[PDB]
C-alpha cells in the first residue's frame, strides 16, 4: 500500500505581499518672490524743464 | 533688469 509518499510542499511563498516603492515628485520650493520696489530713476519726478 | 525705468525723461528734471 502507498504511504501516499508525502512529499508536498505548499506553495504559498508569495514573498511580496506588496509591490515595492514608487518615486513620485519633489514639490516646488518657489523662489519667494516678494519685492515689487523696482527703479525709477530718481531723477526728480518728470519736470519739463 | 534692476535700475531700468527711466522711459520719457526719468532723472530728467532741468527746472
Amino acid at each position: 500500500g502507498a504511504p501516499g509518499a508525502p512529499g508536498s510542499q505548499g506553495a504559498p511563498g508569495l514573498q511580496g505581499a506588496p509591490g515595492a516603492p514608487g518615486s513620485q515628485g519633489a514639490p516646488g520650493l518657489q523662489g519667494a518672490p516678494g519685492a515689487p520696489g523696482s527703479q525709477g530713476a530718481p531723477g526728480l519726478q518728470g519736470a519739463p524743464g | 533688469a534692476p535700475g531700468s525705468q527711466g522711459a520719457p525723461g526719468l532723472q530728467g528734471a532741468p527746472g
